[PDB]
């Protein structure tokens, strides 16, 4: 359980 | 200041006995030289790039 | 059809791209020729290079957000690109701080600067700034992977932090501090001292320095606070939380508001810099 | 190519030497020392320790260069453009004279080349000026004066008359009554040059 | 008073190592190049090494590459030549030559004296088809040279040189670039050519013009010489 | 009796004016109005020499039309190679206030001068491999303003002391001096025959000198301000000057009067340099308006313009063969046009 969908710009 | 006045008078007297010619003769001579040597002037006539040393 | 503030993000991205492709391209062209003859051009050359690279890399978020989070590229691009896109903005911030420090040093020590000041010091400072930006961005290309689920197919890039939770809370606070707190204090202290010394006595008051300082500091603060606060709030909350959704929605708008400064910052140099109109002909 | 690579190397070495020489020589301040005749320029120059005389010294890690061009009797317009980019002027005036000094100051301050160059003003011979003003009043040369016949008021009037000729808000003038003192002219010049270089750096950085 | 004195000669066993020095006094040493031309006891001249001003470029002969080093000490005004593993073919007399390179310069202007050295037991070819020729005072003589590849460059300059070596002396420069006469030489000598053929004229031959003449090229860095022609009265 | 002297001087001047006006039957324009023009002239830069640092003042060509020379306030006097944009020599000066430079026709010596009232000569063919000072010439009371070589042994110099002199380098003694001017002499040009030369000073006048005998033969009083440039016509029977009145005029030696004026209503800036062409049809004159103009000699109309400099064009020159023209400026740059 390791996922948070961080947007490209970050 | 007599010496300077005498020198000026002598200079004027020396310059007052020159030989003069008409203006037309001088203009004609200038034109003759211009149209006699215009054929070898590389500024009025652009030189071809083949012979240009700065191309 | 994306009933979400992302429309404003798209509009801002398009406008910033249009104003940023130009500007700090003629700026970098002008400053490139001035090298080897003026020491006051290296700072602006590096800043313009970083800003131009960021603006040129900008039009990838547009394509990534018009589609519902699909990743055309492979794993290597996913692990390479974000570090390179963060390095430019971090180097820009450090370059601004270094320029302010250089201005303070020039103001408070004229004799020493006249005796000993060469391009080597400027190049060393710029290299140090780039190295520190690289150190800041080094934790990016070692925790970013991609996942392929079994739902209706799509591929998306996201950071993967293991059950060890004490790692995110350290890197986030470190980057927040070393990217927002130190440059702000440096700018404020340096500019306040410069203004006090300049206005202390006559033959130096200009009334333009106050305008330039305000236009720099206020813009920096206003356009950089929301992104940092949103990042530091997101890095702590649990993924299964009700407050996560608002930040998840506002991330893109915050990113656009942050990148607005990257196209604002060359206008100050273009306007304030005297003789720019006459220098364009000389550069050409 | 041919052996012309050796000539190219020679040219590169010459260019490097030229750049090094320019960098080394671009670390000095140059001052002009215009003034009247028998105004006391030589005395203060010697105290500070036919063609053009160039005396120079070093004070507090700063190298100065002073130029005296009083040995040439010609129109000033012919060679005044050669002394552009100078830091300042060291105009000197004696208080025991004077109209020629005012005319020269007015001509210099209104010149086109020197529209943004600071001027340091020196007033010499204070003790003998006080002795003379005790002997005779200032009305001999300034009939329009109306104040008393002491020293401070006359000095202030003369300074104001000299200063009123300026017609540019960007110029700064530093007046001083030296009274044939010692070890103060260098300090005054150092402060003026420090202000000038600070202003120049601020202008060059883009804050003006 | 330009002068160059050499030291460091003697007898060397095979497999040894020695050094040679060239001391200069009378001119600006820092602005001149260096050469190490050598001559066999009974043969012609050969080129060895080159040291440019500023110690930027160093060139070596293909015969001694990887076996000798050239260095310059500008403050002390000395030239060094360190050689290792001397063989039986390295016996010769070594010369010290100076040259300056710019538009209008005259390279190989001055030659040293020479030091002896005895050891115990893709190129351009210059051809001289003459070995001995008799002359009489008041007459005229002609010497010819040839090259495998044309020396006329695109810029219009031909790189050919002529030297004369009197008995028991050091060679000097007479004609450089096939048309220019060196300073101090009389007007009796003139050179001309076209392409791969060259000719030298020695009209008004006196008793001080007896010696051996050499023709050299300066187009490629592996400089090559000729056999030479003897002119005996 | 000064009154009688002044009266006779005025009478002589009036007689001279009447005699000069009695030989003005026609003008140049009326005769020339029946020839075709030259159209438009377009010139473009080919080389840019960037080695100097501050306000190059003087330049001169060489007789081979391949080597140049330049002087700047930085204290350096270097010579260039136009074809390859190379640097071959660099001579440092004792005084940084220099205003003139000259190249010997043989190519063995170079000369310079300035505000120190001394003319120096440098030797470029030393056997030691370096350029060294040969002689230092002194004797003038004011600053130097021009210097030209006659041969490898004698030089001519114009100074600000309202005088000119002829020197001998072998002994450094002033052989012949020339007097008669009133203001500061600024320009000097040499005739092709090397038997006469003209000069122009700040009293708005010019006069011709004889080298062999130090006498003045003729005087011209056309302009109304300080003369800054002068140059002989290639034929050798005319010359053109330039003043701060923003005008240029042509004089004839045989007729002793002006012939044409070169002025426009849109030009107010003065002239700093003047030069001719190989055939004498073109006239190039630098201006204070940061640019130069090319004018027809026989028609008195503009036939081109040269731009590219951001400051004063302080010097000008044309090669012997007429291949190119060189311009110098206060921006520390040199350009070659063709």
């Amino acid at each position: 359980y390791s996922f948070k969908d961080m947007p490209l710009x970050r | 200041s007599i010496a300077q006045a005498r020198k000026l008078v002598e200079q004027l007297k020396m310059e007052a006995n020159i030989d003069r010619i008409k203006v037309s003769k001088a203009a004609a001579d200038l034109m003759a030289y211009c149209e006699a040597h215009a054929k070898e002037d590389p500024l009025l006539t652009p030189v071809p790039a083949s012979e240009n040393p700065f191309r | 059809t994306l009933r979400v503030p992302d429309i404003l993000a798209l509009v801002i991205f398009a406008v910033v791209f249009l104003v940023g492709v130009l500007g700090n391209a003629l700026v970098v062209w002008v400053t490139a020729f001035e090298a080897k003859r003026t020491i006051n051009a290296i700072w602006f050359l590096n800043l313009a290079v970083a800003d131009f690279l960021s603006c040129l890399a900008l039009p990838i978020l547009f394509t990534s957000i018009v589609q519902h989070h699909h990743w055309p590229f492979g794993g290597a691009a996913c692990s390479i690109l974000p570090s390179l896109i963060l390095l430019n903005m971090y180097a820009s911030i450090l370059l601004l701080a270094t320029i302010s420090a250089d201005r303070f040093l020039l103001v408070f020590k004229p004799i020493w600067c006249q005796n000993f000041r060469g391009a080597g010091l400027a190049w060393i400072a710029c290299a140090v700034a780039w190295g520190l930006a690289l150190l800041l961005t080094i934790p990016s290309f070692l925790y970013r992977v991609v996942r392929e689920e079994y739902f209706p197919p799509k591929v998306l890039c996201g950071v993967d932090y293991s059950h060890d939770k004490r790692r995110e809370r350290a890197v986030a606070i470190v980057r927040l501090v070393l990217g927002f707190l130190w440059p702000l204090l440096t700018l404020t202290i340096c500019y306040t001292f410069i203004l006090l010394r300049t206005w202390s006595r006559r033959a130096t008051r200009s009334t333009k320095t106050l305008k330039v300082v305000v236009a720099v500091v206020a813009s920096f603060f206003i356009f950089w606070l929301p992104y940092q606060v949103t990042g530091i709030m997101m890095s702590f909350l649990e993924p299964s939380s009700p407050t996560f959704l608002l930040l998840k929605k506002l991330d893109s708008l915050c990113v656009s508001f942050a990148y607005i400064n990257c196209c604002i910052n060359p206008i100050i140099y273009v306007v304030a810099g005297q003789g720019f109109q006459g220098r364009l002909r000389k550069s050409l | 190519s041919a052996e012309e690579r050796a000539a190219l190397e020679r040219s590169k070495a010459i260019e490097k030497n030229l750049k090094e020489d320019g960098i080394s020589a671009a670390k000095d301040v140059k001052l002009l020392l215009l003034g009247a005749d028998n105004s006391g320029k030589s005395t203060i120059v010697k105290q500070m320790k036919t063609g053009i005389v160039e005396t120079h010294f070093t004070f507090k890690n700063l190298h100065f260069r002073l130029f005296d061009v009083g040995g040439q009797r010609s129109e000033r317009k012919k060679w005044i453009h050669c002394f552009e980019d100078v830091t300042a002027i060291i105009f000197c005036v004696d208080l025991s004279d004077m109209h020629e000094s005012l005319m020269l100051f007015d001509s210099i301050c209104n010149n086109k080349f020197f529209i943004d160059t600071s001027i340091i003003l020196f007033l010499n011979k204070k003790d003998l000026f006080g002795e003379k003003i005790k002997k005779s009043p200032l009305t001999i040369c300034f009939p329009e004066y109306t104040g008393p016949n002491t020293y401070e008021d006359a000095a202030a009037y003369i300074q104001a008359q000299f200063e009123s000729k300026n017609r540019s808000p960007n110029k700064e003038i530093y007046c001083h009554m030296t009274c044939a003192t010692d070890t103060n002219n260098a300090q005054v010049i150092f402060d003026a040059v420090t202000d000038i270089i600070i202003a120049n750096n601020l202008r060059g950085c883009g804050l003006y | 008073d330009v002068q160059l004195v050499e030291s460091g000669g003697g007898l060397v066993q095979p497999g040894g190592s020695r050094k040679l020095s060239c001391s200069a006094s009378g001119f600006a040493f820092s602005s001149f190049g260096m050469h190490w031309v050598r001559q066999a006891p009974e043969k012609g001249l050969e080129w060895v090494a080159y040291i440019s001003s500023g110690s930027g470029t160093i060139y070596y002969a293909d015969t001694v590459k990887g076996r000798f080093t050239i260095s310059r000490d500008d403050p002390k005004n000395t030239l060094f030549l360190q050689m290792t593993s001397l063989r039986s073919e390295d016996t010769a007399m070594y010369y010290c030559v100076r040259s300056i390179y710019y538009y209008g310069s005259s390279p190989f202007d001055f030659w040293g004296q020479g030091t002896t050295l005895t050891v115990s037991s893709s190129d351009i070819v210059m051809t001289q088809a003459t070995s001995s020729v008799p002359v009489t005072p008041g007459e005229s003589v002609s010497i010819s040279c040839r090259s495998s590849k044309s020396l006329l460059h695109s810029n219009g300059n031909t790189y050919l040189y002529w030297f004369l070596q009197r008995p028991g002396q050091s060679p000097q420069l007479l004609i450089y670039r096939m048309s220019n006469l060196a300073s101090g030489v009389p007007d009796r000598f003139s050179g001309s050519g076209s392409g791969t053929a060259f000719t030298l004229t020695i009209s008004r031959l006196e008793a001080e013009d007896v010696g051996v003449y050499y023709c050299m090229q300066h187009l490629e860095y592996p400089l090559t010489f000729g056999a030479g022609t003897k002119l005996e009265l | 009796e000064l009154d009688q002297l002044r009266q006779e001087a005025e009478q002589l001047k009036n007689q001279i004016r009447d005699a000069r006006k009695a030989c003005a039957d026609a003008t140049l324009s009326q005769i020339t109005n029946n020839i075709d023009p030259v159209g438009r002239i377009q010139m473009r830069t080919r080389r840019t020499l960037r080695g100097h640092l501050a306000k190059i003042y003087a330049m001169h060509w060489g007789t081979d039309s391949r080597l140049l020379v330049s002087a700047s306030q930085d204290g350096k006097l270097i010579i260039w190679d136009s074809y390859t944009t190379n640097k071959v020599h660099a001579i440092p000066l004792r005084s940084s206030w220099v205003m003139t430079c000259a190249y010997a026709p043989s190519g063995n010596y170079v000369a310079c001068g300035g505000l120190d009232n001394i003319c120096s000569i440098y030797n470029l063919k030393t056997r030691e491999g370096n350029v060294r000072v040969s002689r230092e010439l002194a004797g003038h009371t004011g600053y130097l303003s021009c210097c030209r070589f006659l041969d490898d042994n004698q030089i001519v110099t114009s100074s600000g002391d309202t005088t000119c002199a002829l020197w001998d380098i072998e002994t450094g003694q002033q052989t012949t001096t020339f007097t008669g001017h009133t203001g500061d002499v600024m320009s000097l040009s040499l005739a092709p025959d090397t038997r006469l030369f003209v000069s122009g000073a700040c009293d708005a006048s010019a006069k011709l000198w004889d080298v062999r005998e130090g006498m003045c033969r003729q005087t011209f009083t056309g302009h109304e301000s300080d003369i800054n440039a002068i140059c002989f016509f290639p034929n050798g029977n005319a010359f053109a000057t330039g003043s701060d009145d923003a005008t240029c005029r042509l004089f004839d030696l045989r007729a002793d009067q002006e012939l044409m004026t070169y002025s426009h209503d849109n030009i107010i800036c003065g002239i700093t340099s003047v030069s001719f062409s190989k055939s004498g049809r073109l006239l190039l004159a630098g201006y204070d308006d940061f640019n130069c103009n090319v004018w027809d000699a026989l028609k008195a109309d503009r036939a081109g313009v040269l731009a590219g400099h951001d400051n004063r064009v302080s010097c000008l020159g044309v090669t012997d063969d007429g291949m190119a023209v060189a311009t110098g400026s206060w921006d520390s740059f040199l350009k070659i046009w063709n």
